[PDB]
């Protein structure tokens, strides 16, 4: 299943990245790479994922 | 609705999911909707329906490949067991869409194996803050002159 | 599968041996060397309880920078984590209160 | 939970005569940090809880409960089984030998 | 967490047993005991808990 994203980023376009500033509770820069073979947040409940 | 079920060709036909069987391609169940279910079984249906669809949206007429591939799933899998999660991530793939799964630290044994990065997200006081992480595989060799 | 939920990791267990070892060593740790020498079974669900510690406390952690770790599985498999580089510092942890 | 515990307390009682309360899917929107606090403050408040989770936190509900409930389907037909914690911990030391 | 579990059982009612016939998928007679500490069910999706 994992290796179909081969496909992925060569057919289509794919979230790579978020940047972030001074939104919600994420004062000043932020950032959080994206994987090319899909990716996971997680944290604990009133975390900010969401 | 009169007048849409006349000259919009949207309201001239109604839709339906049914579940088929994989041996004698007869059906089980017609399901106009996603009343009754457990919960899992309708979560299933539900992201089913809606990756099917969602395809529909991102696509070009007769292309394999919708030109935006990013899906995102909040409280992913919140009320499934794993092996109905699966088949959540398989139906996912088969369409070809990129995932990003949130979760409050639930079933990440189920994210280690379909994700290669994860995006811890913590938060004290008034303050948050993201950290990357990643792995990947080295399929070279699992053991060397080694069952494999 | 129903088994292998029923064998999830011990949360609370996992801040006692890190506070352990922390305290048998009285310096940086940095994640790496945490992975190398209390090797987890549930590698992912570990790794996010030590940057939730570091967070916690107050321990920054450089994203900017890389560090990498290896492991292993019960089925041979072998992955290669990268990792963010940070160092955890037992009197900072063990001055907040581990819920 | 504060609620219920005040209306099933009789006029001029402390305790509540019905104790139990049943929390369909227990924990799906909570970590353990918040779901801790649930059982805390659940079991405070004098109530007696019977959780129903699709094998989620099942290493939370074996800290703060001492029998499990493994319901399983096979066909159209369900069937339930009640065993302690132990008990299940010695069907799974037999299942390692696999 | 003994210490207190002796409300239990000593001020209130608690619910020890359920029995079924014949309800929903329970085909026959069946019976879940409820443990006066507190109980969980557990079972994968649809396997009939609610
Ligand atoms: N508009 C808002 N109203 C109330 N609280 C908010 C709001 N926006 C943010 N918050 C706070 O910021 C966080 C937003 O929810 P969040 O933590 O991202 O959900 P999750 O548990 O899935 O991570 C919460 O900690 C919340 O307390
Ligand atoms: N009265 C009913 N209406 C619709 N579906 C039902 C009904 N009774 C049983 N079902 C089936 O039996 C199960 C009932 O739901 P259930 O399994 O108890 O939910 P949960 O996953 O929380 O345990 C489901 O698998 C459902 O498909
Ligand atoms: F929604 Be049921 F409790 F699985």
């Amino acid at each position: 299943m994992n290796q179909v994203s081969g496909l992925a980023g060569k057919e289509s376009f794919i979230l790579t990245r978020i940047e972030l500033f001074n939104w919600g509770g994420f004062h000043g820069l932020h950032q959080a790479a994206i994987h090319q073979d899909g990716t996971a947040v997680i944290g604990p409940t009133g975390s900010g994922k969401t | 609705l009169g007048a849409k079920a006349l000259l919009d060709p949207r309201f001239r036909l109604e839709f339906a999911v049914s579940v088929m069987d994989r041996q004698s391609g007869n059906v089980i169940e017609s399901r106009t909707g996603s009343q009754g279910g457990s919960g899992g079984e309708k979560e299933i249906i539900a992201s089913y329906v809606l990756t099917a669809s969602l395809s529909y949206a991102l696509c070009p007429a007769g292309s394999r490949y919708p030109l935006f591939g990013t899906i995102i799933l909040d409280e992913a899998f919140s009320r499934s067991s794993h092996a109905v999660a699966g088949r959540i991530i398989a139906a996912l793939r088969e369409f070809g869409l990129h995932a990003v799964f949130i979760t409050p630290n639930k079933e990440m044994r189920l994210l280690r194996d379909h994700t290669r990065s994860a995006i811890v997200v913590h938060r004290r006081g008034q303050n948050s803050n993201m950290a990357s992480l990643s792995w990947e595989e080295l399929e070279r060799h699992y053991q060397r002159r080694g069952n494999a | 599968d129903f088994w292998d939920a029923f064998n999830g990791l011990d949360r609370e267990v996992l801040i006692q041996q890190t506070l352990q070892l922390l305290a048998k060593e009285n310096r940086p740790v940095g994640l790496a060397e945490l992975a190398e020498l209390l090797p987890p079974a549930h590698d992912l669900e570990t790794f996010a309880v030590w940057i939730g510690m570091a967070r916690e406390a107050g321990i920054e952690v450089i994203d900017s920078q890389r560090e990498f770790a290896e492991l292993s599985d019960g089925e041979g498999r072998r992955w290669r984590f990268n990792l963010p580089t940070t160092g955890l510092e037992s009197q900072a942890l063990m001055d907040i209160d581990w819920e």
